[PDB]
Formats: C-alpha cells, structure tokens, sequence
C-alpha cells in the first residue's frame, strides 16, 4: 500500500539499464507526491535517489521486503545521466489502472465535477483558512457527484478516503485512475469545521478524438441520428485549415450515411486515403476533402 | 545628427 | 457532388483548366457543360454573370499595388475591398478587408468607373475616403 | 479630411507642433480649434480625454439594495478577463468578508492582502476568482 | 530538464 | 523549379 510510504523509508529499484541486464541498486524515499513534470499528466510521483537511469522504466520500486511500491517511471538529468532524482508512480496508481485494463482494456475515466486550484500559504490567508496545503474548490459544477453531495465552493478538501492529501495536483491523480461509479469519502474544510461527506465518480467532444491530429473544433452528435453537429471552432488551428466551421453538421463521409459519431468512425476505421465528408452550412449542401 | 545637451513623405501617421 | 467533363463540346483536363478556361471569358458568354452526377452524363446551359466577390485585383487600378481585391458595392455605393493579402503594397499602406471607399480627392466614389476616373487625372497625392465599421478614415498615396 | 489650422486662436506650424501642443496641456483642459473642410472655416470646442467604481481595468458598480457589486461589462484585452471576469457576475463577498457594495469591497483592498479571492456568482452557481 | 527512463478539473 | 521568362472558385 503506496499510501503507507513515507519519506525516509528505503527503497530498491529493478530494471535494465542501457539492456546491461537485470540491475538492482538502492535508495531512500526522497518525497511524495511529486508533479509538475506534465501538467496534462495525472501524477503523483514518489521520488527517490536511487540510481535510475533510461532503460529503468517499467522497472520495479520495493521496499525491503520486496513489495512493490512504485513504477519507476522518469528523471530529472540534464545530461541524460542519473544525479539522484528519479520519480515513480505509486503502487496504489498502479492497481487501480491495470485492474482496469484487465477487465475493459482501457480506462474509464470519472470525475467529481469541481473546479479549484493548490491551497498556498497566501491563498489561505485570504480565505482565513487553517491549512497551508490541499485542494481548494473553485466552483463545483451542475448536476456533478460533488454537487449532489453538498460539496460549495470556497471549500479545502484535506483527506481522500482517510488518507490526507498532499496537493490538488495529487487529489487529481489519485480521482484519476478509480473507476467510474466508484464510492469515496472526502474530508473537507469550510470555515474552519471539519466535513465528511460520502461520493461517486461519474461519466465525464474535440475532433482530435476522432481524427487523431486535427484539433480546434470541438463536435457531438445532433438531436437524434441527425448527424455530427459542430459546436465550436478555434482559429490558426488544423480544422479550420480544411474549412471546417461551426454549425456544420455531417450527413456523410464517402457516400456513407452518418448519423452519430459511431458510424463517422466505422468510416475512418476503413482508413480511406482521402475523407469526402457531405456536411451542410445552413440551407446548402457541401463537401470537405482531407488528404 | 541631433544629440541631446506610400502616403504623404512628411510623415506616417501620428496621433494627437 | 458533380464532374464536369467537358466545356462546350470540347473536353475538360482539369479543375485548374476549367478555371482558365472560363476566367478568359467575357461576362453574359452562354456556353454549355456536361457533368457527371450519378454515372449519368448530364448537359447544361449556363450564361457567365458579375462575380459579386472577389471581382477585381487593385493592381488593375493602382498600377503596381498588388494583394488586394475589391468590386463595386450594391448600387454606386462605392467601391467595397473583398480580399487583402498579407505583405503585399496594399497593405503596406493600411488597406484591409470590408473598407468601402466613399470617395477620393473631394471627389464622389460610386464605382471602379469614378474611382479610376480620378486616377486619370493622375494626382500626385491619393487621398481615398473610405469608411471601416460605421467609422470614416482616409488613406494616403504617394 | 479635415484640416487643423489654429489652437485656441494661435495658427498652427504643424501637425508635430499641434502634437506637442496639447501633449503638454493637463487631462480636462477645455480648448478650441480651427478647422478647414471644404474649403470652410470651423471652430470647435474640445475637451481632453484619457486614454459606481472600476478596478483594475474592470468596470463595475452596485446591484439593488446592498446585494453585492454587480459586473456591468468588461474588456477583452484587459487584466479583468484575463482572470475569469465576465459581465453579469455579481460579488457577494471576498476573502471570507461579506460584500454588500463597492464600499465594502474597498474596504479588504485597504487590507492588501497577498491574494484576493472573490465570491462571485453567475447564474445559480457560486464560483470563486483568483488574484495575484 | 525532465525526460523519460489555472483552475484545473477533479 | 518553374520560373518566369485546397478549393478554388470557377
């Protein structure tokens, strides 16, 4: 159990250097919780100064009694050469996210529908709260678990499940990789009262989904079977370079009837050389050609 | 020179 | 959705060919294509009409000034700019898309006729009075 | 079109001079000029220009009786939106201090906290805003 | 720098 | 290449 590390613990990492074969070398738990490296990324790094270096990852973090405890995962080197910091995901992470792929072989993704950012000393100040770190609620959103559960803005969230919470950043990541439907408790703090308070995660389009590449447009189905509609379009972006525009709404593509977002992606799954969709701009018919 | 101690040629266009 | 295959009669190589083909000639010309819809050989009548966008090059008026189009505006409502390239003399001078130009040396603009019509007198400063959004401005040549 | 020939009766040099003129004259400064279109003379009467309460590029004021201070419109460009602001958000308090108008409002900036945080709400939700 | 071997939403 | 001596509108 990942959420039992704690910094000092001793750890030993297993991988295969630069192919060198099967190498072991050891370490301390530097820190927790670590992120930052990509924020796009959920990540919650352990960091530990065992030696690691490319040909490590996907290599085994374990403490002295050879459980694993983390997936070692990336350095920070600037000369592409260990200097004792290197990052893995804990083991908790791990468990959530294969488990997974063993059974849907792939990830459904759930949320708990708030918006916030990491609790500072100064924001704290501010909002006369206690705790210098944790996740700080923004705005919750309509009709979102959170919401349904009584959570308000201007709230502190400090324990996920009992366990306390290093960051926003690492509440993100843990959220992250759990199942959709999954139920947690969160410990919350408004006004300086301590909150309990009992959640579950629910389900939670832009057009690099579905053209894998082509991005600045965003688009969902219409009504019933009446196509995809295009709802928003960003400028200088590959969509628009084709002519794409809001308020379209594919009929076709390549003389196949499209009237959800499923059949349009049973005709890319044929993987065409060129892409002829029929959408149609107000009262006229037309046709936009890719590759 | 001085040291401290398309359209019309006398000037692009300034504002007041 | 259609192919077009041939232009009166005579056989069509290419879009790029069609373009040339028809861009030559004078508006009004009835001429005669034969498309292809539906692996249906399909004839048509057409007569060439004023192209309402995109009309004409500003270098065919300023004699040297390239990278923007411009046409006559509704009814002798001046002349209204379609297009503006980027890095281009047109520009250079502030020129942009959806300007009308009013008039020119104190001199009413109504269409390309008037406005080419101050240009003969060949001046050697050109003051256009145009109007951008519900603002009225002047842009400077020479 | 026009052309500029005279300030407050003086004739103009030129149009760096008219520049440099008024460049010099205090914000609010009542002047007239001498214009010539068409071969007519005008005369104008101006008054300079700069470039309910506004902070920080944003334009606000107050909302009924002591209901918070309601955002009437914002920019775009501005400081204000690049922090969320939208027109129509209505402050109902910042930094666990409860505001009923721009008085009150002012009066946590006195403070100069190190971070402000806004309890604006748009539509049925509360949200919150960050500064600094 | 790092290499392999704003209101966020929760 | 050539030297002197997308959806286009017909």
């Amino acid at each position: 159990d990942s959420d039992a590390l704690r910094v000092g613990d001793y750890t030993v990492a297993i991988g295969n250097p630069f192919g060198l074969g099967e190498t072991v070398t050891s370490g301390i738990v530097s820190a927790l919780g670590r992120s930052g490296l990509n924020a796009e990324n959920y990540e919650n790094f352990i960091q530990t100064d065992a030696a690691i270096n490319r040909g490590n990852a996907g290599g085994a973090l374990v403490n002295l009694n050879g459980e694993l405890i983390g997936i070692n995962t990336a350095i920070l080197a600037p000369d592409g050469g260990n200097i004792g910091i290197g990052f893995a995901i804990p083991s908790n992470m791990v468990k959530n996210l294969t488990s997974q792929m063993v059974e849907y072989g792939q990830v459904k993704r759930g949320e708990l529908g708030i918006m916030g950012t990491e609790l500072n000393s100064e924001l704290a100040k501010a909002m006369k709260v206690d705790a210098q770190r944790g996740a700080f609620v923004s705005q919750v959103l309509p009709n979102s678990s959170a919401a349904k559960a009584g959570i308000k803005a201007g709230d502190v969230i400090t324990s996920l499940n009992g366990k306390p919470i290093s960051s926003f950043a690492a509440l993100r990541a843990q959220v992250g990789t759990m199942p959709v439907g999954s139920k947690l408790t969160l410990g919350l703090l408004r006004d300086g009262k301590q909150v309990n308070v009992n959640l579950e995660l629910q389900q939670s389009v832009d057009s690099s989904s579905i053209f894998n590449g082509i991005e600045g447009a965003e688009m969902s189905n219409k009504g019933k079977d009446q196509g995809v509609v295009v709802n928003n379009v960003k400028t200088g972006t590959p969509a628009a370079q084709i002519g794409l525009k809001k308020g379209d709404v594919i009929i076709g593509a390549n003389q196949q009837a499209v009237k959800n977002i499923a059949e349009l992606r049973k005709v890319l799954d044929s993987k065409p050389s060129v892409l002829a969709l029929n959408i149609q701009r107000g009262d006229s018919t037309i046709y936009l050609l890719m590759q | 020179w001085v040291s401290a101690a398309d359209g019309s040629t006398d000037y692009g266009i300034l504002q007041i | 959705g259609d192919v077009i295959t041939s232009l009166n009669g005579k056989p069509i190589s290419s879009f790029a060919a069609l373009r040339a083909q028809v861009g030559t000639m004078p508006v009004g010309s009835k001429l005669t294509l034969g498309l292809l819809r539906d692996g249906k050989q399909v004839n048509v009548n057409l007569e060439l009409q004023q192209s309402s966008q995109n009309q004409v090059d500003s270098s065919s008026i300023f004699n040297g000034i390239e990278g923007a189009e411009m046409s006559n505006k509704g009814k002798d409502q001046g002349v209204v700019v379609n297009n503006v390239k980027t890095g281009t003399p047109a520009a250079q001078i502030g020129l942009k898309k959806g300007d009308v130009i009013i008039g020119a040396n104190q001199q009413a603009v109504k269409n390309i006729a008037e406005l080419r019509k101050v240009l003969d007198s060949k001046p050697s400063v050109l003051a256009l009075n145009i109007q951008r959004g519900d603002s009225t401005i002047y842009l400077l040549m020479q």
